[PDB]
RNA sequence: UGCGAAAGCAGUUGAAGACAAGUCUUGUCGUUCGUUAAAAUGGCCUCG
């Protein structure tokens, strides 16, 4: 996908529509990023507990 | 009497059981007659462990008499009935409820004793077998439970539905002892 | 002085201050200070030296009866 | 590394203002802040005020490009958190409400500069195609 | 047994009171109907058991609230089949908010069981290598995302 | 100026940059930009995770008496 | 099956049958439940309360 | 794990307990069979008292009271009263005796022994060598 | 507890009286004034 948009990102301007036809991209990336916010609370709770044990 | 804390009255109506502060102490009196008058400190019914727990185990949340007078039922917030000889004092724990008991009845007979709660669920003791029968997923948690007819036809609870904090919604829920199903709500 | 559950020490050149479960005996049998629970159960209590005091401690499937947790 | 260990040591005694320049010095190192915090913190009362100070300064400059005072904040937490909430004074616990706060908004800015960063790579990207 | 078909096409009053049995239940239904939160979070990860199904009772346990009583009698004997599908379901989109809960309570039960025992700590050096792995890809997502943005 | 609450600013950064489009943006200057936001993103990250920090017998041993 | 009076109350009118089944039926009959009424009232007994590994059947 | 209560004259069944979950290993009764103590593989002391006087006029046993305070099988139980005694000594798979009252089973306090006594010595030490 | 959006922004806990335990020190409250202000081994029927 990363590629397609910066090939043809110039092609793809010149759409009629685009959320539509890419609606199920959109979403499907809005889902991952959800992700993020919470990966990192659960990051910093195991990297705590990791530094703990490995410097004792 | 004085500095009442808790009462009930027998299914004939003929008995009058209540708790005073006079720490507090249980008494049973006839009303129409002299023939029953006793009185004794709740300390003696309430176990050595209980004194040695936190307050729910001491704390009384109902109570039921025996039409005959012979058993008096107590409810604690712990959870925990004990049903006690009046005769010599005599104590057996019946021990079902997670939470708080809401409501405790005597069949008329006495050989049956009605409990609810929390759970919303309705046991009824067998006291000869300490077996017990449950009519579980009530509306809501049983605040009273009586049994109604000269041959216990029907059970009258009283629903709560604890969920609306906003008001107290009570349902009268009447259900029909044979088969356990709501003939009138 | 050891028993199952203490171990204690008493001098016997200076004099303390004045200041259920078992038959309470009414019938016959027949017919400075050191004092510690912290070790306990004891096998055997004895010194190795002087200043060397050993003490030996005590280091199957069961019908399961659950402990409600909320 | 030592003589500022001594230095830091002697100010915490001291009561000193200038802790928090022993704290910004270039000489700690990431395995010494360890060392310190093991060795030297043994009293509650020098890992409030160490805390008190690195959380004041990081709540005035979050964006302080010098990685060095959150380092000592993040090895602070996590060898010493049970000690840290041990602490019941009421400031303590204020500074600890402002720190989060100032750290908080920082976590609601991430997601927008993860945007701008991947239009930014497609623009350097689409640049580089063109001049191939 | 002549008359077992009659079926009282000749009567006056005909009574049905007969209610069918409910549909099988499995072992983690029956058990969470009993109120056995530990033996139900134990048949969420046995072999050959659905992906989907074992995120139900993983997320039925959290709505009832028994999510560290499901966890508290646990060693890391039984503690490695749960990390094991942690591992595998915080990769999934679905499953990685519910593995980010489960995974936080059990580290805050068994931080000291964790130090004395070697398999759990190499259970997490993985686990947090994956979440690393995760983060990227999250991170990757946004920046594909304001790509998109612009071209709109 | 930028390069010289915040992510208000930003979003209206990233608002701008779409608005300039990818043709009128220029590279010498997209790389000054590059770097910075680089930057940034280091520190977000970083504030992020102590964000979350302030959120969250032997057989023999030897040992001496208290008499 | 079999019909039941009460003994006290002579208006009181069932009828009891049970067969190779864990329940039995009682049909009151009483008032004029057994000619003018349009419907039945049936009533199910299956609950043995706690006995139920000795009774295995309603039929006898 | 039932007790049940049996008429002699007649050997037939009086009443029936279904109290424990699994085997009831060992019974005992105090001197005036007013309590009778059943405990076994459950690990749980169950008492049956007929201590009220309506109770013996009826001969109707009741389902009193249960304890928990074995972390094994109960084996072996015992009772003993006496003008001074009242003891209901128990012991099983967990290697110790527990000793409980008769008369206050129920709210009395109870005493765990300890597992090994060393009345008699399995170890000693030389300070030579 | 108040406002607010879900984010948060401000602030809050006191005086008694009675009793239990130790032996003068502590707890508790089926008791009052004021302030916007865990744990009695104890889990939910039958109708195949």
């Amino acid at each position: 996908v990363k590629w397609c948009l910066i090939i043809h990102g110039g092609y793809l301007v010149s759409i009629p529509n685009l959320m539509s036809t890419l609606s199920s991209l959109h979403s499907t990336l809005k889902r991952r990023s959800d992700l993020l916010p919470r990966l990192l609370a659960l990051d910093a709770r195991l990297d705590c507990t990791i530094n703990k044990f490995k410097t004792l | 009497w004085h500095n009442v804390i808790l009462s009930n009255i027998s299914s004939n109506g003929k008995l009058l059981a209540h708790m005073c502060k006079d720490h507090k102490s249980i008494s049973v009196v006839s009303l129409f007659d002299d023939s029953v008058n006793l009185s004794f400190p709740l300390g003696s019914i309430l176990s050595s462990q209980t004194q040695s727990l936190s307050y729910n185990t001491r704390y009384v949340s109902s109570m039921a008499i025996d039409n005959m007078g012979q058993q008096l039922a107590v409810g604690f917030a712990s959870g925990v009935i004990s049903i006690v000889s009046l005769a010599d004092l005599q104590i057996r724990l019946l021990k079902w409820h997670i939470d708080s008991v809401l409501s405790l009845s005597f069949s008329h007979d006495g050989s049956y004793l009605l409990s609810g709660g929390w759970e919303k669920v309705m046991s009824l003791w067998q006291l000869e077998t300490n077996s017990q029968q449950f009519l579980p997923r009530l509306n809501g948690i049983i605040i009273d439970c009586q049994v109604l007819g000269p041959q216990g036809n029907y059970y009258s609870l009283i629903l709560q539905m604890t969920e609306n904090n906003s008001n107290s919604d009570y349902q009268f829920l009447l259900l029909n002892a044979s088969d356990l199903t709501s003939k009138l709500s | 002085f050891w028993g199952a559950t203490w171990i204690s020490r008493i001098d016997f050149d200076v004099d303390f201050p004045i200041n259920g479960l078992t038959i309470t005996d009414e019938s016959n049998f027949m017919n400075h200070f050191f004092f510690t629970d912290k070790y306990k159960p004891l096998l055997f209590v004895d010194l190795i030296s002087s200043n060397e005091l050993a003490i030996i401690e005590r280091n199957q499937k069961a019908f399961i009866q659950p402990k409600l947790v909320f | 590394q030592v003589e500022i260990a001594n230095i830091l040591s002697s100010h915490l005694e001291a009561n000193s203002t200038e802790i928090l320049d022993d704290l910004m010095s270039g000489s700690w190192t990431e395995p010494e802040i360890k060392k310190f915090i093991l060795t030297k913190i043994n009293t509650v009362d020098h890992l409030s005020k160490i805390f008190l100070t690195i959380s004041k300064s990081i709540t005035q400059n979050p964006w302080n490009e010098e990685n060095l005072l959150p380092l000592w904040l993040k090895w602070l937490l996590t060898l010493k958190s049970g000690e840290l909430n041990s602490i019941k004074d009421k400031h303590t616990k204020k500074n600890c409400k402002h720190l989060k706060s100032a750290l908080r908004s920082s976590e609601e800015i991430l997601p927008v500069l993860l945007g701008i960063q991947g239009r930014l790579e497609m623009l350097r990207r689409q640049a580089k195609l063109r001049e191939d | 047994m002549r008359g077992s078909e009659y079926q009282g096409d000749q009567e006056h009053i005909i009574h049905n009171d007969k209610v069918r049995s409910q549909r099988r239940m499995r072992a983690f239904e029956r058990n969470i109907n009993q109120f056995k939160w530990s033996e139900a979070l134990d048949n969420a990860f046995v072999p050959g058991m659905a992906k989907e199904l074992t995120l139900t009772v993983l997320q039925e346990l959290r709505k009832r609230g028994k999510v560290r009583v499901a966890l508290y009698g646990r060693d890391e004997s039984t503690l490695e089949p749960l990390l094991n599908w942690c591992l595998k379901g915080i990769e999934d989109v679905r499953s990685a908010s519910i593995v980010a809960d489960w995974v936080a309570v059990v580290l805050e039960l068994y931080g000291n069981t964790l130090e004395s025992s070697p398999v759990l700590q190499e259970l997490m050096i993985d686990l947090k290598t994956k979440v690393r792995h995760e983060i990227h890809k999250s991170k990757e997502a946004q920046r594909i995302e304001g790509m998109l943005q612009l071209l709109t | 100026f930028i390069t010289s609450q915040s992510t208000q600013l930003f979003q209206l950064l990233s608002l701008v940059l779409d608005s300039i489009g990818l043709f009128s943006l220029e590279g010498a200057l997209l790389e000054n930009l590059t770097l910075y936001i680089d930057k940034q993103v280091e520190i977000a990250e970083r504030n992020t995770e102590l964000w979350n920090l302030i959120d969250t017998l032997p057989t023999y041993t030897m040992e001496y008496l208290d008499i | 099956c079999t019909f039941y009076t009460s003994l006290s109350n002579q208006n009181q009118q069932n009828i009891f049958t049970a067969g190779r089944r864990r329940y039995m039926h009682s049909w009151d009959l009483s008032l004029e439940n057994l000619t003018h009424s349009q419907t039945a009232k049936i009533e199910k007994f299956s609950r043995l309360y706690g006995h139920e590994s000795t009774q295995r059947s309603f039929e006898n | 794990g039932s007790i049940k209560f049996w008429d002699f004259q007649f050997a037939t069944l009086n009443q029936s307990f279904k109290a424990h979950d699994a085997d009831v290993l060992c019974l005992t009764t105090d001197t005036d069979n007013n309590y009778v103590f059943s405990a076994g593989v459950d690990r749980k002391i169950f008492q049956f008292s007929q201590n009220t006087n309506k109770s013996q006029k009826n001969n109707r046993w009741v389902n009193s009271s249960n304890r928990l305070l074995h972390g094994n099988d109960i084996r072996a139980i015992c009772a003993y009263q006496s003008k001074g005694a009242d003891f209901l000594v128990s012991g099983g798979v967990e290697k110790t005796l527990v000793i409980n009252s008769l008369t206050s089973f129920s709210n009395g306090n109870y005493r765990k022994m300890p597992t090994v006594e060393p009345y008699s010595k399995n170890v000693l030490v030389n300070k030579e060598q």
